[PDB]
């Protein structure tokens, strides 16, 4: 059987379930918020994670095939660290890590032909390998003194469950593939340079990406869904979104 | 031939056709380094064939055939002569790739290739097999289930797959027959084939120099036979072992019998 | 059952009992730690399972027994299937521990136990034999006149015996047959057992994974047989041996036959 | 000879009743007494099983027919009994708490199992007929089973978390479980400590006899709650020493061995 | 007839029309906005 085999298990007159059994390369990237709070530049009031897309267009079995991945995470704790009550310490409210107990989501999509018209699937699985997700540098630029860093900071991603979702975008809306992440933390730890604060576990919500174009990680996916057996029909992709007009 | 024979028990046995099938036919030994080693004489080839030539072979009908190693041997052997005979060194450290070498040249394969990258195969039956030469043949196999993912393995992950081979120069590999199994090989330095095994090949005849019989041709446990072309001696030398090959070479040519499918000058046919 | 069967030859030959075998039986493998180290999977078990049941046999019929060492198997094997595979490692220094194993799982023994000190025992017939078990046998033996005296040996003078054990996990002893021997044995270890060899076990599958055939299953230097289930493979690998097994399982099952003398899990029956 | 077939024997009505077998049966055959620790305790005597042997051959079994096989307590010989004689005789105390442990030991022993194994961890298992069952032996066994649906799925419980399965066994040394015939069940078992076995039962072991030295007779052999048998060789006494029932035993040993018959098997 | 019922009105290949016909409990509320 071929790696990008496409079977048909049923077929009525106008519908059909469609099996598909298909390999992957999700190329997915975190993106950080970073909300610095006023006064002088000593207190910042969030360092989180954003919902991230990244669209890119890799090479199959002598075909090239356009993509479109997004990366989220659920369930990080919220840490912070406070040294004093004064316009002139280095303090940040809020910030976001990642460990066990949280959750990496990847919404992943395709032009391919499993993805045309998929609303419905069942039979769902997928075989992905585990990858290392290693923090990267963030330099807090205070006004005057010294310059912390926040460096550091490694942790493993492996495979989990698999299921469906919709990837909401202001240009496209993609009836996507859903591959969720668990977390074992690594050695590499992350410590805020010139700081009493070091040797604790997870990955930082400031440069997760370590100055990295995108994480790699290759996978397969067999599936079987309804497609009209007219090999002719288009569900509605584009977007053109007006929405949150009071804010 | 579709056709049949027909024949009689009345009839009367014809002359022998020894001393004519040696005439218009080639002998080729398969020795290895280790012979013209220990011998330090470079007129032994010469010398043999005036032997050969009182039991009835001419000057230059017999040939000689270096091979530094079996395993050097069993990468993409070519046997290109009329009558084979091949003198096999025994050591435990080298039992079945020396059994893989004798399942490879005693018998006849028909031989496809395979792409692994775009394609995932199977053995149909228990004479399909994958055969893979080359300098390190380093293959793994992931079984497949009714959908295309892996059991007890992971179809991306390489390391979760199971290894039938490290670093051999000739694989003779028998899975499950019924399941996909996607592969992984070391493809720049070898090339693996989806090979059956058809009617053996009578032209050639292994020699076993050292040790017991081992050598088990059929993959099934069963039947471990011992054909009639599998030999077996005792040595201490190797200008004895000539010698004995030379004096019992019509023995070694009625136990072996002229092919019938082609000619062809490799170890397996090509069929695409 | 005493009375006498009959039949023809013009009845017809009724369909394969394979693949209702099959789902009506239990196969049950052996194999070394040696082979779970070299796989290093913690899934190999559902895998076979699953490569299985293209073969015929259920989820629920076949089952995996790892046993670390010959000897630690030999001591007291338990086996209770209803189609029993051994995958035996080859070692020259084991020749006879492998072999004396071999002796007692493929044949079928009756047992009565042994009170060396209370009495003094014999052998009647040519299978009439002290088999041994424990962790760490050392027999000795002093060979007895007409007259109750002893034979270069002392009845007292335990370090005059004639030692045919050293240490050894599962001896099997054949002594002279019609003289009576006074023994000694580490009893608190090992325990000894006066056992006649009945028919064969038809349950039982040796497979020898490596070198030549070396098993002499009847102790006598005449025979030297070696019986359908007892097979021999050339390895390097492991996942290479299972994926064979199982393409051949049919074989196997083929070359054996399910029991006829009763449900027993041990190696051995006890009648006192 | 043929072994493995049945075939069909012939008879009469006019044969003479052939002579008797005992006497003879005792010579060429072997006795074995499985007593407990209490016994030897109240009595304190070293030679007491030497003084049966020689009254026992008053009865005709001589001396090195006769075997005493001693166990501690009921669920210790619970554990793996291993009867290996020509003919076997267990004397059981009754004590209200034990009752399904010296019933499940009835079960096990009177009648004759063919077990084969399990793989709890792999596969899941279901019990085909009335006769299958899973008999569970160790020092501590506790058992837990979850009943499965049609596509694989738990019945008041979850497959993963082990908590939610239901308790049939807590601590036990022997137990035999019947669950509902028709349902695969997956189990949790302390295969560190038991070992477990799919257990069909055959035709009784005639080969054993049981012997309730004090209360009622409780033995619930079998595990439909219809029939509540009582076998010839469940055998009922009353004490208040264990001299009078060895005495028992042995002037009586011929009507026990006349309920006992030899194993077919 | 049941409360929270499951019918059937009709069946094809793949698809099929069902009838639902069930109890709820909306437990809902508001949320307000304030800008100073
Ligand atoms: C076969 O051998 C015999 C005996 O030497 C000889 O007489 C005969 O001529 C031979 N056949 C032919 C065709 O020469
Ligand atoms: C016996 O085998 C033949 C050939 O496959 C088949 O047609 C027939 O139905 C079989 N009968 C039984 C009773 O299995
Ligand atoms: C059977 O019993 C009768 C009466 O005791 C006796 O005469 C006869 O000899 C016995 N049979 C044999 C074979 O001894
Ligand atoms: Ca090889
Ligand atoms: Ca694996
Ligand atoms: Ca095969
Ligand atoms: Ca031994
Ligand atoms: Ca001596
Ligand atoms: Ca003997
Ligand atoms: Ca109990
Ligand atoms: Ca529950
Ligand atoms: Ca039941």
């Amino acid at each position: 059987a071929q790696a990008n085999e496409d079977i048909v298990v049923s077929k009525t007159s106008l519908w059909k379930e469609m099996q598909y059994n298909r390999d992957i390369t999700i190329r997915f990237k975190f993106a950080s918020s970073i909300v610095k709070s006023g006064g002088l530049g000593y207190k910042w009031s969030e360092i989180s994670f954003k919902p991230a897309n990244y669209q890119y267009t890799y090479t199959r079995d002598g075909e090239e095939v356009t993509a479109h991945t997004t990366c989220s995470v659920n369930g990080m704790n919220d840490f912070n660290f406070n040294g004093g009550s004064l316009p002139t310490d280095f303090v940040i409210s809020r910030y976001e890590v990642i460990k066990e107990n949280s959750y990496v989501y990847v919404d992943y999509w395709d032009d391919s032909q499993a993805f045309r018209n998929m609303v419905y699937v069942r039979s769902l699985a997928a075989n992905l390998n585990s990858v290392i997700c290693t923090g990267g540098d963030y330099s807090f630029a205070l006004p005057v003194g010294q310059w912390p860093v926040m460096t550091g900071g490694a942790v493993s991603l492996h495979s989990a469950g698999v299921t469906l979702s919709t990837q909401f975008t202001d240009f496209v809306s993609l009836n996507s593939l859903r591959f969720r992440f668990r977390l074992t933390v690594e050695e590499p730890s992350f410590s805020i340079t010139r700081t009493r604060v070091s040797r604790l576990y997870g990955l930082p919500a400031a440069n997760p990406n370590n100055g990295k174009e995108y994480y790699e990680v290759a996978g397969r996916f067999s599936l079987i869904s309804l497609v009209p057996s007219n090999d002719d029909y288009q569900t509605p992709i584009t977007n053109s979104v007006t929405v949150r007009q009071d804010l | 031939i579709n056709l049949p024979i027909t024949g009689s028990m009345d009839t009367a046995y014809a002359n022998s056709t020894q001393e004519e099938t040696f005439l218009t036919s080639t002998l080729c030994l398969y020795y290895p380094t280790e012979a013209a080693t220990e011998i330090n004489d470079n007129s032994w080839k010469d010398t043999l064939s005036q032997l050969f030539l009182t039991k009835g072979w001419p000057t230059g009908s017999v040939y000689f055939k270096e091979y530094t190693d079996i395993a050097s041997f069993s990468v993409d052997p070519q046997l290109y002569c009329d009558y084979n005979v091949v003198l096999m060194k025994y050591d435990a450290t080298l039992q079945l790739d020396m059994s893989e070498l004798a399942d490879l040249i005693l018998n006849e394969w028909l031989c496809n290739p395979m792409d692994i990258t775009l394609y995932y195969y199977q053995q149909t039956d228990e004479a399909n097999k994958w055969i893979s030469m080359g300098s390190s043949c380093t293959i793994k196999v992931c079984p497949l289930n009714t959908q295309t993912l892996g059991i007890g393995c992971l179809t991306t992950d390489t390391a979760t797959f199971e290894e039938v081979a490290t670093a051999e120069k000739l694989v003779i590999t028998d899975v499950v027959d019924g399941v996909n199994h996607k592969l992984d090989v070391t493809t720049a330095t070898c090339t693996i084939r989806n090979c059956k095994k058809l009617g053996p090949r009578e032209n050639v005849a292994v020699i076993q120099v050292g040790g017991s019989d081992v050598l088990d041709i059929t993959a099934d446990p069963t039947t471990a036979p011992q054909t009639e072309r599998m030999m077996r001696i005792n040595w201490k030398k190797w200008w004895q072992v000539f010698y004995t090959v030379v004096d019992y070479v019509n023995q070694i040519i009625q136990a072996m019998s002229k092919r019938s499918r082609s000619l062809n000058s490799a170890a397996f046919y090509y069929r695409i």
